[PDB]
RNA sequence: GUUUACCAAAAACAUCACCUCUAGCAUUACUAGUAUUAGAGGCAAUGCCUGCCCAGUGACACCAGUUUAACGGCCGCGGUAUU
RNA sequence: AGAGUUAAAUUAUAACUAAGCUGUAAAAAGCCCUAGUUAAAAUAAAAUAACCCACGAAAGUGACUCUAAUAAUCCUGACACACGAUAGCUAGGACCCAAACUGGGAUUAGAUACCCCACUAUGCCUAGCCCUAAACCCAAAUAGUUACAUAACAAAACUA
């Protein structure tokens, strides 16, 4: 989790001249203390597609969507671990998640270097769709398992079988 | 008009939940042989696989879960 | 301005609701604000008797106190005004001042509504 | 798990669970505790349930009235669908 | 979605005063620990504005305040994922008022109804289930056209 620091002086007065001139009241005013949290949403915006991209001019581009989306998403998260019971959020959050997903997926798809960059600054792990989504349910998922189980013994027990194979024309073959 | 239709399966259903009031233990009692059927058939499933198998029991530490019979 | 209270005051002497003017505005310093203006809307009689700690208030002083306050904070704030027994009621607004007047271009007439039936001939 | 040591070991008892009642509190029990506690009992884990009755007898309410997961109760005779 | 708040009622509860009060097309039963006025927490519900047509994907949402907040540079898309009115279920809390059930009173040939009184589950809060509605605006989603042209009725006819 990051820390855009109290004092840090929202985006729209940062750049206008001679603001560090400015008693501490005013500047107190400006800054991120008196702030809503929207303004601090900014900041991260902008801190983050500073940090992660190339041209953080372009709001066109995948890679810009990518990060904007994710600092949305960062911030749905917060709300959701605020508010359990609140389903129009938890909506906003998968949905959204979906979104961000889909342009991945098409990023690696197009240009590959900048996906693979984003990917890892962001955090995102990219996963691919399995084919056949069914619900596992009690049953199927029981079976599976004991079907894994019998399968490991089986190829276990062929190993020993080979081991004592192995033993008995060794020791037969030497006198 | 087209009320017709509703009346007939208003009718019908209402007859029909009357019916499961009245019938309701035996159907009970039948659901709970068809819950132990299925556990049962479940068991000679797993069963068949690991004998297929060439295995004479089943592999180590399995219980086979009871599913179907779980309590309500 | 940011927030505006209203502060709805028991109805007292000079040197009283002087003291609980006071302890209010530093109780909103305390909780990190600050204050921009304080106004007096003069005492009156209330709009209809409030109870406020077993007791039951006719008159009453009227406050505006504008200020700046982290958005955290408005909670704490009212926490501590609604123990305040010296307090008829609080409240806390956005301040009016905030929100700027778009201009009303005029009122659009509505023309009555067409084609909401076919021209079938009756 | 318990029981008639020396003719009965059980389907009896207890029992987790579920339910009723009774208590607002201090230096020997309960308890150096305080109603999510402590006593008096019923019934027997779990699951689906636990229908109707306060006239009698109790017990609360010192009389009215309330109580059945308190003691306990929970019906007939005649005539009818060709039979 | 959170947290905080309460104007109008209403009620526990007293204080006076009155013997009746309630209830219907009409009565009975009920209540007189009743009624009118003067005081009043809690609970629940949110006149007027609204002749408005907003927000939300839908279900839904119209007392006040604040915090958080309403996906996608926007084609379609599941049996996958997340929701989903009322009722209902489990556990704890609330209870003004309403009220399936049930018990009284009428009605009636009967009346296990409509009408009257009383009271319960339930409606409320917390947490978890349940996953259905005439969930219908009976009109799929996205782009368009007003050309050809009336089965009937209804919300005019059509393209991809
Ligand atoms: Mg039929
Ligand atoms: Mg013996
Ligand atoms: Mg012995
Ligand atoms: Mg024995
Ligand atoms: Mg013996
Ligand atoms: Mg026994
Ligand atoms: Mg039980
Ligand atoms: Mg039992
Ligand atoms: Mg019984
Ligand atoms: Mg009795
Ligand atoms: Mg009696
Ligand atoms: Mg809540
Ligand atoms: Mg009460
Ligand atoms: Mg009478
Ligand atoms: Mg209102
Ligand atoms: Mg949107
Ligand atoms: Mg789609
Ligand atoms: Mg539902
Ligand atoms: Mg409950
Ligand atoms: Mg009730
Ligand atoms: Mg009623
Ligand atoms: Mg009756
Ligand atoms: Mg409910
Ligand atoms: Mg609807
Ligand atoms: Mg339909
Ligand atoms: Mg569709």
């Amino acid at each position: 989790q990051d820390d855009p620091p109290p004092s840090m002086l929202l985006l729209d007065y940062q750049n206008v001249p001679g603001i560090h001139k400015v008693d501490d009241v005013v500047k107190r005013l400006l800054s991120l203390e008196m702030a809503n949290q929207k303004e601090k949403l900014k900041i991260k915006k902008m801190q983050l597609m500073n940090k992660v991209l190339e041209n953080p001019e372009d709001t066109s581009s995948l890679e810009a969507r990518i990060v904007a989306l994710t600092v949305k998403i960062r911030n749905y998260e917060e709300h959701m671990q605020k508010h359990r019971k609140d389903k129009a959020h938890k909506r906003f959050l998968l949905m959204s998640i979906d979104q961000r997903k889909k342009m991945l997926k098409n990023l690696r798809e197009t240009n590959y270097a900048v996906f693979e960059k984003i990917c890892k600054e962001l955090g995102i792990e990219y996963t691919f769709p399995p084919p056949y989504h069914r619900k596992a349910h009690r049953r199927w998922v029981t079976k599976k398992a004991l079907c894994t189980q019998v399968f490991r013994e089986v190829q276990k027990l062929k190993k020993q079988k080979r081991a004592l194979r192995a033993a008995a024309v060794a020791a037969h073959k030497q006198g | 008009k087209n009320i017709l239709k509703i009346r007939r399966r208003k009718m019908n259903h209402h007859k029909y939940r009357k019916l499961v009031k009245r019938t309701r233990f035996l159907r009970r009692k039948v659901r709970e042989g068809r819950l132990r059927q299925k556990q049962v058939k479940f068991e000679r499933d797993l069963k068949r696989i690991w004998q297929k198998a060439g295995l004479k029991e089943a592999p180590a530490g399995w219980q086979t879960p009871k599913i179907y019979l779980k309590n309500q | 301005p940011r927030y505006e209270l209203a502060l709805i005051l028991k109805a007292m002497q000079r040197p009283e609701t002087a003291a609980a003017l006071k302890r209010t505005l530093e109780a909103l310093m305390d909780r990190g604000a600050v204050v921009r203006n304080l106004e007096n809307l003069g005492e009156r009689m209330l709009p209809y008797k409030i109870s406020a700690h077993n007791q039951r208030h006719s008159r009453g002083g009227y406050f505006l106190v504008d200020f700046y306050a982290p958005a955290t904070t408005v909670e704490s704030m009212m926490e501590h005004l609604s123990r305040d027994i010296d307090v008829i009621r609080p409240n806390i607004v956005k301040h009016p001042l905030t929100q700027e007047v778009k201009e009303c271009e005029g009122i659009v007439p509505v023309p009555l509504e067409e084609k909401l039936y076919s021209t079938k001939k009756r």
